[PDB]
């Protein structure tokens, strides 16, 4: 019903989550430097 | 106010989505328990008669 | 400009999602698949 | 209040450009109609009135340009 | 194997039966999926034959 | 807790009571639920064989099957004439976008590196023909990304104001005549049809967002 | 102000050629509907009503238009 | 403030121009889609997500001259 | 100054102009796609993913015409 | 300096317009490539190459109209 049968969580989907970090370290500078408030 | 007409036309919409005149997808899944149903009738006795 | 709580929080949910679905329903779906596989034989 | 009559007059003629529409729309319907037509006259019966509502349709969105040209020029 | 009989005359679930009793009837059920994620056998056969794919139109 | 935030955990709630909250009935069938996902989850299993199959097709699935349900979700309730839809910005979709490129190109660097240049090269193109097509081939990868994400949200935002616009329209028209009839029930005729199509067009534009993104990982994972 | 509406008028007036395409979509898609029914008379059936969706769609956008010609006209 | 209204409105509705191929490109899209169930009944299962497809990628264009207008709008 | 951005807002709407052919042009492959699946329905997953390679450049064309517009405007 | 510009900026929207022929002729050699290889799967080997070639410079010729606008622009 919901049995756990293990399967790729993060073993492959590495690449899109470090590209999401990447993108997160200038992703709130780019709001820092466009303040405009 | 004129919202509350936009409302009131979308509920009679849904009224409509309700029906769909019989919807197919209804039918379309009551064709699946029965097809899903029977199979299990006919797999499970397939071996029954293995042993008989 | 807000994106803290959204798009972090964006892909914890994906995981969240693959969590509920591979390690759930698709097992549910493998499992009746090859339940029936047995029932036949 | 003469440009804006000016541009209304204008606004009304360039509108009018969409009856291009039309008639290359009743143009096409009918030359589908006589191919089909030509083709077997036992589909003609089934085929005229769909045919002839299309024109009605292509026709219509002439009167909706001709229309608004109306109202930019009373 | 008369006894057979009699145990699956009136012991058919074929509408109500449990999956994880499937797992507790045989550990096999339960041994046969672990080692097909590892060793990467992920697309399952075997589905279709039975049950129609139910693709949307 | 933006807009955004709030109505992101209302998606949530909607999530789970679908598929989650039934878990009852110990078979395939049982609940017309079950039978509503399992065919959106076979339609895009097949489409991911028939676009991604032939070495690692259902190791990528589920993220070409969340960002379909994200997409998917977030498009049904957005008809209701007081419907923020997503904070009225879409800047996120952009995002979603951007960073689906962004995550495509790495797998690329990584699994191809300099290879990953190749691609611009597909069979022919000689030496004369090759700064023309490889400028052709660069551009267009930041161009379709970017109008992916653009196009979505335009349109959710073009739909959403064509509702208040049209809908403004009505409540002129039924304050203005007195006694006929056909002034307000035809523009609520159209606002019945412009309603649908806005409710369809986020159906298969989901759909269109997850063959496409199931289209850019081909050429990431394979070089053609 | 008087330039204003003049603006309006005429960016009113050159929107309003949506309805030429509309036309225009929903004739080929007639033509189209012809020649199927005459090759095939046993098809018309099924594509009747896909006739009548494309239909629907094409002059959706050229009405479409027309609300665009008519909010410049009045906003 | 006077003239920049103008041209906006202007650009606005020489940017509404493109949803005439928008509305084109659907209806060959779907004729295409017509013809070729109409030669082979058995495809239509196949070419029909197709042919909406392709519509919803023309529909998708229009709409992005759509919001080229309404930027020049609002 | 404007002067200078009135003529930005019309050159952007011009520039909308450009994108009408992509529709048309994605939309001609597909129907061609269409009417190729119908004479040969086998071929269809060979020849499919050539479909999105025009649709691909044909936007490719449309978005060219939008960098100049949104260039144009901001 | 004011009207040098405007123009400037408007003879760049207008001519971005040759993307509309390059997709428009990009897609009419896709369509005839998906209906020669649909009528001839044996003849797709070697009507491949000058079909690419073909498309892009076709779209080559829209990319000089966007290099006229772009030094319209500059």
């Amino acid at each position: 019903m919901l049995k756990r049968f293990p399967t790729p969580i993060l073993k492959v989907y590495w690449p899109f989550f470090v590209a999401g970090a990447a993108v997160y370290y200038g992703m709130s500078k780019a709001a820092d430097l466009s303040s405009n408030t | 106010n004129d919202e509350s007409i936009l409302l009131l036309t979308f509920l009679g919409f849904t009224g409509l989505v309700a029906k769909y005149l019989a919807p197919a997808y209804k039918d379309f899944a009551d064709a699946r328990m029965k097809k899903v149903s029977d199979v299990l009738n006919a797999s499970r006795n397939k071996h029954v008669e293995a042993v008989k | 400009f807000y994106f803290m709580n959204q798009l972090t929080y964006g892909f914890l949910l994906m995981i969240t999602l693959l969590i509920l679905f591979s390690q759930f329903f698709l097992p549910m779906i493998l499992r009746l698949y090859v339940s029936r596989l047995f029932i036949s034989k | 209040m003469q440009l804006v009559l000016a541009a209304k007059y204008i606004g009304a003629g360039i509108s009018t450009i969409g009856l291009l529409g039309a008639g290359i729309g009743i143009a096409i319907v009918f030359a589908a109609l006589i191919n089909g037509v030509s083709r077997n006259p036992s589909i003609k019966d089934t085929v005229f009135p769909m045919a002839i509502l299309g024109f009605a349709l292509s026709e219509a969105t002439g009167l909706f340009c001709l229309m608004v040209s109306f109202l930019l020029l009373f | 194997l008369q006894s057979t009989l009699d145990n699956i005359q009136s012991a058919r679930p074929f509408d109500e039966l449990t999956v994880d009793d499937l797992t507790k009837i045989k550990p096999e059920i339960d041994a046969k999926v672990e080692e097909m994620v590892k060793k990467g056998k992920w697309d399952v056969p075997g589905y279709k034959d039975r049950f129609g794919n139910l693709n949307v139109m | 807790l933006t807009t955004f935030s709030l109505y992101t955990i209302i998606v949530l709630l909607v999530i789970t009571s679908l598929y989650t909250l039934t878990n009852n009935n110990n078979k395939i069938i049982g609940s017309r639920w079950l039978i509503s996902q399992e065919a959106i989850y076979d339609t895009i299993m097949n489409m991911t064989k028939g676009q991604i199959g032939g070495k690692n097709w259902g190791l990528y699935f589920p993220m070409i099957f969340t960002l379909f349900m994200f997409i998917f979700i977030a498009n049904l309730i957005s008809m209701i004439p007081y419907s923020f839809a997503l904070s009225a910005h879409l800047v996120f979709i952009i995002s979603l976008s951007i960073v689906i490129w962004l995550g495509n190109t790495i797998l690329g660097l990584y699994k191809h590196g300099w290879v990953f240049f190749s691609l611009f090269v597909p069979a022919g193109t000689p030496l004369p023909l090759v700064p023309l097509l490889v400028i052709i081939e660069t551009l267009s990868y930041f161009a379709r990304a970017i109008s992916l994400g653009l196009r979505l949200g335009s349109n959710i935002l073009a739909g959403h104001l064509l509702m208040v616009i049209l809908a403004g329209l009505t409540f002129n028209f039924m304050l203005i005549n007195l006694f006929t009839l056909v002034f307000g029930f035809v523009p609520l005729a159209m606002i019945l049809a412009i309603m649908m199509l806005e409710f369809a067009i986020g159906i298969i534009q989901g759909y269109v967002w997850a063959i496409l993104t199931a289209s850019y990982l081909k050429d990431a994972v394979y070089l053609h």
